[PDB]
């Protein structure tokens, strides 16, 4: 169970931080 | 502006963020308190000694069957005041006996009074005509009716609607069973406003948004309209035409178009209340009584009627004895109306 | 031109009093013969064994009724799915005693109103029109479907379709509750949010141009003198009636855009109404209202009733008495 | 003010609402409500 | 055998991580191309290396 | 009208300061009011085992309207 | 950024994906991520259901819809649709899933990465919605992939282990399909079978020689048309009949499907062929014909004479004539009496229900069948309360039918409306009214008044 | 259930198969990142 | 009843037929703007 939460914690995140990352970046957003 | 009433009458009218008025020292501690009190009894307040029920998430219900209860039968039509002679000033014994109930049909009656005088009060600073306030005596009509008129004329507040989302759904099949509510030409009306109101509000939507003018270069029609400018948005002349040509008629009077949206829905709220003062006797439209009279004396005579009221004996049967329990009815197994079979 | 180049401009003319079009020749022999049927029925139909148990219901005035306790009766449940025209029958009399005119009267008036879909799609075309008034219109008659052709197919049978009079529409609602429990099926409230939701905005809006007219006429007249079809001004003050909405709530809440508030208002009764009847067509296959009966358990293992149960106990007195001659086996299972 | 995005502000508080709302459905099946 | 397995898997699995990361935020950056260009294509290589790995060795885990 | 736009407010450092404090500590008060049984007893709302008696067979319905209280008061004791 | 904005494109962002109508390599890049999120599904979704699999439990007492699917193929399976192996199953959810990371790759990077167009970079994979013979060639290239699909099917069923087989003689089982159905009188005489009870259209089709059959014929049929669209324009009757854009292809696809998606929903609602009763749970009618038999049995076995125990209305308590005069089951589901299934055929003759087969050859394992199948009907509530409406919570059931249909009708209705949107859309942006109208060309201006 | 060997990876599968859903979230986080221009 | 059917079928068709030829004879074109 924390492991699922864990799971859908890094999963959850990487769409955003990807986001993040290229407004961070001035990316081709 | 002058002595005291006159500065309060400014500081009240300040065009801020939310306006006050003074319609809003009416308006928002009721609505507040209200809103306040259904929270906090669907949050945390049981209906065990009034209902033999649970009714707050504390207990396990969830958002459809939470409910702030009606108060035991035995309450009649008390007040129920926290400070009354029933829970004497104590908060718990007050929650405990539906306190939550009549606090919240109270308070809420005089937020809709406020918010109805909010309506009164703005447009006469806006300097519009009132159609806003008065199309709302629907609303008004129908809450006065129905959770105070109708448990007012029952035997006590216990028969009103309690607010609740499954609470509400036990009221509609109540209505069902006890009073073949749906038979009555009142609510009738009542639905034929309510589901008119809804067929007019999208034909209107859609008619306007299909008969637009270009009026801008974009795809996305939405940023072609400036609230300032002179001209029709849409074609009047093209939305009558293919009105009149669909369906036969068309408006042709965008004054009446407008006016009749008002009408439709507001008359039948004002019906449907009509019909539920009528409920709060039991001066029901219950029965045909020449439909009893050949199904009496003809045993092979059956229609729609006869049939929806075996449902109702099966609704007021199995339903009483729970819905019911201070009529403590015992209702053996063998006294139940049933079908084959089921 | 040629004859038939002639025929394809009138059916197609835009000058017509009432546009005929292509759909429209689909359209009107199909809804003359539902609406011809129906009247007939309506007036004259002898009973129809509806439960296919020998149980025949009386529908029409002639029979017993008023325009109340009046209908056409759906088909005998002996028949289910199969199609019963008028041909498949060894005699009208066996067609009515059969609850024939149904079958026609619900397969003629879907098509037509099917029909009557596409045509406005087609006039709007004619006229240089945006094409979405049939889409707004797809919505009640998706419900229209939901309850004359999705529901008795799930179910195995036309009689389990909605009966076309006042208290048979009743009847349907009520036994619905008992197997359904369509109460307690987010689909169905979304439905009354979005009729209800329709009135309100209907009243509102209705009652915001209304109350913004700008003065025409004397104290005397109609206002509605003071607006002249055609004219290319607007009749009221849209920005006099924002400025009263988004004071009455606050300005975020006010529309000054006209058309993302006739959107709305487009939109919001049209998606209701569209899951209303997605929730038939879906409780079609039987996946049903939540059912939280029996939910709250005390610490020793007591039910303690939440009025999910109440509701409970109402939708079994409807269960055990309606069609009281038809089951003979323990479980109603369609 | 200006400091944080608010696109982030909306991420974040978007994401809040999910979790506490996924919370009350795990709650639907365990503990009290749970119909066990 | 087992062990080895279940890092193959694991890094299979820190690896898409990575990618899944990295190769959206790497094309649509404007700057670091060069070393980007070059990772990508190794990173690929690695990741389908990996999937025919964990593919053999199930066979011997299972 | 007036006041600051909830835009800049919501964007601010010094809203998100306040508010990272605020807010968790009142969701926390929410919490102890129910993990410590003290909402049970501001609201008179039954725990699990409250209910009914051991052998009891019936619901302590309020059926009596001045001294309901009382009657809720006896129907409590005998737990 | 080059038109990723209103002002540029003219499209809201809730519009946003018209901004990609004339970009064929972003669309491209659309097109390809989107298809790795569908196999995406189909591979996690696999694993997911394996992994909460306890295989001497029903599929369809578990929440499957996939498993099913794969099970029907042969995988995994043996008589009676005992589950023998779940690595097939595994294999499927596996290859999937990687599978998905790849195209996931190609689309991204053409959306992201590679050329906005493609027409300046190449001419076999550039294309103008508006050039006829591009789009009939590209739709052909697809009907072959199509063909080659159902011939896969074909492949299966005839060269790699067969199909699962609910009619197997002797009890369901996976069986290899020798003799399929060529005869085009049988393949195309169902397309003109009645839609109506008791007929079915092409949801009647009730042997695997048909089902085989039939994919052989639109294998062929598709590779066929295939390869007449890639040497082919679309004649004048074509040219003159349909609006040639973009929005206008995407509208007759959202029309086709959403019929797809209705024809789907009767199909899983009424067929035990191809969504075998073992795996997907009985049908609404067959539960009901099931619950009529136990009852049957049970009251039989009690001494009662089924044939001639008259029922409260005068019709037979259990058996009772069809319309035209055939034996079937008594009480509500006479409606249901064109039902057929392996559990109850060994019981019907000439004449529909025998009687004298009834009172001696009922076997246990057909008791064993209908009071499952009864207990298994497709009734639960929408948080899997399994049963009437009326029930207590206990049992955790919603047939996987119910979920397969009514996902479906929702899903269909909704395309169709997305095609009434995009043809009437289409219809209008061809004719150029789509924003509105010309204020100083009003149309109804110049016709003449109706009265 | 997946394979003995696989069991370690059983709560990640558990969570995958909601990823579709979040790749429609993403758009939005993405469209507010460029203030829905 | 025979008679009745064909007498039906016929009225049908004709009907289907010309919604058929009617759509396919340059229905795009008939529309007020460009053709
Ligand atoms: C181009 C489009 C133009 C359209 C023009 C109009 C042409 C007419 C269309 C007919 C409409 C169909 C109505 C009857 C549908 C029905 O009873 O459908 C049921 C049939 C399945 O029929 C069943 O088929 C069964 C087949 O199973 C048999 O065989 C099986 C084999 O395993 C099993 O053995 C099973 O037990 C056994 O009984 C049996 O025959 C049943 O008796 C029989 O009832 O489905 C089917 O034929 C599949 C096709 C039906 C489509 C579903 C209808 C949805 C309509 C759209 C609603 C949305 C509109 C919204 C508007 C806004
Ligand atoms: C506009 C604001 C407003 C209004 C109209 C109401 C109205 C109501 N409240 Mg609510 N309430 C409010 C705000 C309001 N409340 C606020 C801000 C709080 C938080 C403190 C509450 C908390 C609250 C509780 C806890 C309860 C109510 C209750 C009630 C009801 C009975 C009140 C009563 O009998 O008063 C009697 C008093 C008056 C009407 C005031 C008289 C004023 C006149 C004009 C002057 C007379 C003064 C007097 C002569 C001088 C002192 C007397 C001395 C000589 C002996 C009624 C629905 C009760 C209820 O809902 O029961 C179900 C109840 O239990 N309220
Ligand atoms: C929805 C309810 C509602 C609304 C929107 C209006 C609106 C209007 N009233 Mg009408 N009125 C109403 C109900 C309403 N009234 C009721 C029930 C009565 C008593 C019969 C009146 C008596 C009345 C008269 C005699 C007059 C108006 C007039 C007016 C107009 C000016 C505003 C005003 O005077 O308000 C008055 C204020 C209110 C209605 C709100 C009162 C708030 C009370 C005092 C709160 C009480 C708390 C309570 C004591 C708690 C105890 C509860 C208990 C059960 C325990 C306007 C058209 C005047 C007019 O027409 O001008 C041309 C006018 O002359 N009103
Ligand atoms: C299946 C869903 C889907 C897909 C495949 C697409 C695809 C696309 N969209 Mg549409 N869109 C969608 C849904 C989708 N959209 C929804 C639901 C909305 C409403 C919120 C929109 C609103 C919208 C607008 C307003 C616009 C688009 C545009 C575009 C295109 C350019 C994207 C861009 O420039 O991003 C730049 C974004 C980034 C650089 C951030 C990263 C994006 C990547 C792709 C994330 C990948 C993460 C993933 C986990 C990686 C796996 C890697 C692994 C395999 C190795 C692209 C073809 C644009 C357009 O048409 O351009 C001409 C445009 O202006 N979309
Ligand atoms: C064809 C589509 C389809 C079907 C028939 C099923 C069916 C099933 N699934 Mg699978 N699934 C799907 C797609 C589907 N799912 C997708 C897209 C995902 C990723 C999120 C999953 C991930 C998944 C998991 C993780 C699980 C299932 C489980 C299940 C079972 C129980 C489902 C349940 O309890 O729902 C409850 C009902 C809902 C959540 C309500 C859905 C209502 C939607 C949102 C209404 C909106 C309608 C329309 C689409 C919107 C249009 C808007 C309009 C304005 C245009 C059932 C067998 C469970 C199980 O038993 O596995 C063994 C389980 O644990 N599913
Ligand atoms: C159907 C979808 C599709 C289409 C029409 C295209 C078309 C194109 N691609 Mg894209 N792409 C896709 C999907 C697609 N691709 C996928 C899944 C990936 C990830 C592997 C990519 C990754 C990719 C990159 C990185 C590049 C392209 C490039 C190109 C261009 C040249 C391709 C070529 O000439 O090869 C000719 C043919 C071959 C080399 C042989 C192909 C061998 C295939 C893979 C085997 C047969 C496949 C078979 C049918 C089964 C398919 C699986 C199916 C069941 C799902 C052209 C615009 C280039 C570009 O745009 O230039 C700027 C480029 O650099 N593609
Ligand atoms: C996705 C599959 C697909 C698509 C989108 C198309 C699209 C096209 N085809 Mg191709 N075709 C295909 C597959 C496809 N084809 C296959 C597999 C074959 C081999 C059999 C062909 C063989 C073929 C020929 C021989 C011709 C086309 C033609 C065309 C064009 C016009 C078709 C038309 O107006 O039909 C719409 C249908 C009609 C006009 C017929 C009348 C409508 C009837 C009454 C509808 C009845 C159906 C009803 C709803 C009931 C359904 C069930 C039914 C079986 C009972 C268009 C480019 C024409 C062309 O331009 O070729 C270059 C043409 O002459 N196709
Ligand atoms: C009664 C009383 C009183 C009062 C009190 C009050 C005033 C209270 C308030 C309270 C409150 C004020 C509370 C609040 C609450 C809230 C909540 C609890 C919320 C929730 C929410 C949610 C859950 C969300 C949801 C959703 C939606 C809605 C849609 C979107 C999506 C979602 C799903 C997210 C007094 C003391 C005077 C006196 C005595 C009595
Ligand atoms: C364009 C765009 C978009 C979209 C995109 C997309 C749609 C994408 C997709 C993507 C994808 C589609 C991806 C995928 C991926 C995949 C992966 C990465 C996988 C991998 C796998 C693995 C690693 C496995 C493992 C395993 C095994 C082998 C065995 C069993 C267990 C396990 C599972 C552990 C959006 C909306 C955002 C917007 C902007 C633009
Ligand atoms: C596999 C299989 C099989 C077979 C199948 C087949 C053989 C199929 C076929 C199918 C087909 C063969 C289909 C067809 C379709 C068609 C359609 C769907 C059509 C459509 C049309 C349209 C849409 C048109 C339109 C129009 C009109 C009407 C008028 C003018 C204009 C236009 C052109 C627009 C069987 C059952 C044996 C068994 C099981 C499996
Ligand atoms: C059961 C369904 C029937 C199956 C038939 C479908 C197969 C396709 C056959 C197409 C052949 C007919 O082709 C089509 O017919 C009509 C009548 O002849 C033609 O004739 C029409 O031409 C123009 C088109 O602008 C019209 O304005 C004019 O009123 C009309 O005479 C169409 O221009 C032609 O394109
Ligand atoms: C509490 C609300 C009742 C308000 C109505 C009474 C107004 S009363 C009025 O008030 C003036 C100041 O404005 C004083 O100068 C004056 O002496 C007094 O008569
Ligand atoms: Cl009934
Ligand atoms: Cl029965
Ligand atoms: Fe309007
Ligand atoms: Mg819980
Ligand atoms: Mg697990």
């Amino acid at each position: 169970v924390i492991a699922q939460l864990t799971m859908i914690a890094m999963i959850g995140i990487a769409g955003p931080m990807i986001i993040f990352l290229l407004a961070v970046r001035r990316g081709n957003l | 502006e002058r002595g005291w009433f006159d500065i309060l009458d400014d500081w009240l009218k300040r065009d801020r963020f939310v306006f006050v008025g003074w319609s809003g020292i009416l308006l928002f501690p009721c609505a507040y308190l209200a809103l306040g009190g259904w929270l906090t009894g669907t949050t945390f307040v049981t209906s065990w000694y009034t209902h033999g029920l649970a009714s707050s998430y504390l207990e396990g219900c969830n958002f459809l069957t939470v409910a702030v209860s009606t108060p035991a039968n035995s309450m009649g039509h008390s007040l129920l005041l926290l400070w009354g002679p029933e829970a004497q000033g104590d908060f718990t014994r007050w929650c405990q006996l539906g306190g939550l109930w009549t606090f919240i049909a109270l308070h809420g009656a005089f937020g809709l009074i406020g918010f109805m005088l909010r309506q009164f009060e703005i447009a006469r600073l806006v300097g519009v005509r009132p159609y806003n306030a008065i199309a709302f005596s629907a609303p008004i009509a129908v809450f006065v009716s129905v959770f105070l008129i109708y448990p007012l004329g029952q035997s006590s507040w216990f028969f009103a609607p309690s607010f609740g989302v499954a609470a509400i759904f036990r009221f509609l099949l109540f209505f069902q069973g006890f009073h073949n509510w749906t038979l009555n030409p009142f609510h009738m009306m009542g639905v034929a406003g309510v589901l008119g109101g809804a067929l007019l509000c999208a034909i209107h939507g859609a008619t306007v948004e299909n008969t637009l003018f270009q009026d801008g270069e974009g795809a996305s029609t939405f940023r072609a309209f400036n609230p300032t400018q002179a001209e029709e948005t849409y074609s009047m002349v093209t939305a009558n035409r293919f009105w009149s040509q669909i369906f036969g008629i068309a408006f042709s009077n965008k004054r009446w178009l407008h006016f009749f949206m008002l009408f439709v829905p507001v008359t039948g709220l004002w019906m449907s209340a009509i019909g539920v003062v009528g409920l709060a006797l039991n001066l029901r439209s219950y029965d045909f009584i020449s439909q009893e009279i050949r199904a009496a004396e003809d045993p092979e005579f059956e229609t729609f009627y006869t049939k929806n009221l075996l449902l109702n004996e099966g609704i007021r049967a199995w339903m009483a004895p729970q819905d019911q329990p201070h009529e403590n009815f015992v209702f053996p197994e063998e006294v139940l109306p049933r079908g084959n079979a089921l | 031109a040629n004859l038939w180049e002639r025929f394809c401009n009138w059916v197609t003319s835009t000058d017509n009093r009432l546009y005929v079009g292509w759909f429209g020749v689909i359209m009107i022999p199909t809804l003359l013969a539902a609406t011809i049927c129906f009247v007939i029925a309506f007036i004259a139909a002898p009973p129809v064994d509806i439960d296919g148990i020998r149980e025949p219901v009386s529908g029409s005035l002639l029979y017993g009724n008023n325009i109340i306790t009046g209908a056409v009766v759906p088909s005998s449940n002996a028949i289910g799915l199969h199609f019963y025209p008028i041909w498949e029958a060894a005699s009208l009399d066996e067609w009515l005693y059969n609850g024939g005119p149904y079958q026609l009267i619900i397969f003629h008036f879907l098509l037509g109103a099917s029909c009557y879909m596409g045509r406005q799609w087609e006039l709007s075309y004619r006229l240089g029109m945006r094409p979405w008034i049939c889409v707004a219109y797809s919505a009640p008659l998706a419900s229209a479907f939901a309850v004359f052709l999705i529901y008795p197919i799930g179910q195995g049978s036309f009689s389990d379709g909605m009966p076309l009079g006042i208290s048979g529409t009743f009847n349907f609602m009520i036994v619905f509750q008992a197997e359904h429990n369509i109460l307690m099926h987010p689909f169905h409230q979304l439905g009354v949010a979005g009729v209800f939701g329709g009135a309100l905005f209907c009243a509102m809006h209705g009652s915001l141009v209304t109350s913004s007219l700008i003065r025409e006429t004397t104290e005397t007249e109609s206002a509605n003198y003071g607006y002249k079809f055609g004219q290319e001004e607007e009749t009221y003050n849209i920005v006099a009636a924002h400025g009263y909405f988004g004071r009455l709530i606050f300005q975020y809440a006010s529309f000054n855009n006209s058309r993302s508030l006739h959107f709305f208002l487009a939109a919001w009764p049209v998606v209701g109404v569209w899951f209303t009847a997605l929730g038939i067509s879906t409780m079609a296959f039987n996946l049903n209202g939540f059912n939280f009966n029996h939910s709250v358990i005390d610490a020793k293992g007591n039910v303690i009733n939440t009025w999910a149960d109440i509701i409970n106990r109402a939708n079994l007195g409807m269960e055990v008495m309606h069609e009281r001659n038809a089951h003979n086996f323990p479980l109603d299972l369609a | 003010g200006g400091r944080i995005p608010l696109w982030i502000v909306a991420t974040v508080a978007g994401m809040g609402v999910i979790v506490i709302v996924g919370l009350f459905f795990y709650g639907a099946y365990a503990g009290l409500g749970s119909s066990l | 055998m087992t062990i080895l397995f279940q890092l193959a898997l694991a890094a299979l699995v820190i690896l898409s991580f990575v990618m899944v990361i990295g190769v959206p935020v790497a094309y649509a950056s404007p700057q670091d191309w060069d070393r980007s260009k070059q990772l990508i294509f190794l990173g690929s290589g690695l990741w389908i290396a990996l999937v025919l790995v964990v593919g053999v060795l199930n066979f011997f885990v299972v | 009208t007036g006041e600051r736009p909830f835009s800049d407010i919501i964007t601010s450092v010094r809203y998100w300061v306040i508010h990272s404090i605020t807010i968790p500590a009142l969701f926390i008060a929410g919490w102890l009011f129910v993990s410590t049984g003290l909402a049970y007893d501001v609201f008179g709302t039954p725990r699990p085992d409250s209910y009914y008696a051991q052998e009891q067979r019936s619901i302590p319905l309020v059926t009596d309207r001045f001294e309901a209280k009382q009657q809720v008061e006896t129907f409590l004791e005998q737990l | 950024a080059t038109n990723r904005d209103q002002e540029s494109s003219g499209f809201a962002w809730w519009a946003g994906n018209a901004r990609l109508i004339n970009l064929s390599g972003k669309l491209l890049g659309a097109h390809v991520a989107h298809a790795g999120l569908i196999v995406f599904w189909a591979g996690a979704m696999t694993l997911f259901e394996l992994a909460h699999f306890i295989p001497e439990k029903p599929m369809y007492e578990q929440g499957l819809i996939l498993i099913p699917h794969i099970a029907t193929l042969g995988w995994g399976v043996g008589p009676g649709g005992e589950v023998v192996d779940t690595f097939p199953f595994f294999v499927v959810g596996v290859v999937h899933l990687i599978s998905s990371a790849v195209l996931g790759f190609g689309g991204v990077y053409h959306a992201i990465r590679g050329p906005e167009t493609l027409e300046e970079y190449s001419s076999f994979f550039g294309y103008d919605w508006k050039d006829k013979n591009k789009m009939t060639t590209i739709l052909g290239f697809h009907l072959i992939v199509l063909g080659i699909g159902a011939l896969l099917l074909v492949a299966k069923a005839m060269f790699f282990g067969g199909l699962y087989d609910t009619w197997a003689p002797g009890g369901g089982d996976v069986r290899v399909i020798t003799n399929p159905t060529l005869d085009p009188r049988v393949i195309f005489g169902y397309l003109l079978k009645s839609p109506f009870g008791g007929e079915g259209w092409i949801v009647s089709v009730n042997n695997l020689e048909d089902v085989v059959g039939g994919h052989i014929w639109i294998g062929l049929i598709c590779i066929a048309g295939g390869i007449w669209h890639i040497l082919t324009t679309p004649f004048g009757w074509a040219r003159r009949a349909f609006i040639w854009s973009g929005e206008a292809y995407l509208s007759y696809s959202l029309g086709a499907l959403s019929m797809m998606g209705f024809i789907a929903t009767c199909f899983v609602w009424f067929n035990n062929t191809v969504y075998p009763s073992e795996f997907y749970g009985p049908t609404g009618p067959e539960a009901s014909q099931a619950q009529a038999m136990t009852f049957l049995i049970r009251d039989q076995k009690l001494g009662a004479n089924v044939g001639s125990a008259q029922g409260p209305t005068g019709l037979g308590k259990y058996l009772m004539r069809s319309p035209t005069g055939e034996i079937i089951f008594g009480g509500e589901t006479m409606r249901f009496w064109d039902f057929r299934g392996p559990w109850l055929e060994p019981l019907r003759g000439p004449n529909g229900l025998d009687l004298n087969k009834i009172k001696n050859d009922i076997q246990p394992w057909q008791e064993r069948r209908a009071a499952e199948y009864m207990t298994h009907a497709p009734l639960g509530s929408l948080n899997s309360v399994g049963g009437v409406a009326t029930e207590i919570n206990s049992v955790n059931f919603v047939s996987p039918r119910s979920w397969l249909a009514t996902s479906h009708f929702v899903l269909a209705f909704f395309f169709l409306v997305g095609h009434l949107w995009h043809a009437g859309r289409a219809r209008a942006a061809a004719a150029g009214f789509e924003k509105g109208i010309d204020r100083e060309s009003e149309p109804v201006l110049s016709m003449p008044s109706l009265d | 259930k997946l394979p003995e060997a696989y069991a370690i990876f059983d709560p990640l599968v558990d969570v995958l198969p909601v990823i579709p859903v979040l790749f429609l979230a993403l758009a939005f986080v993405w469209q507010a990142a460029v203030g829905f221009r | 009843m025979e008679t009745l059917k064909i007498t039906v079928y016929i009225v049908v068709t004709f009907f289907v037929l010309l919604f058929v030829f009617g759509f396919l004879s340059g229905d795009p074109a008939r529309n007020p703007k460009r053709k």
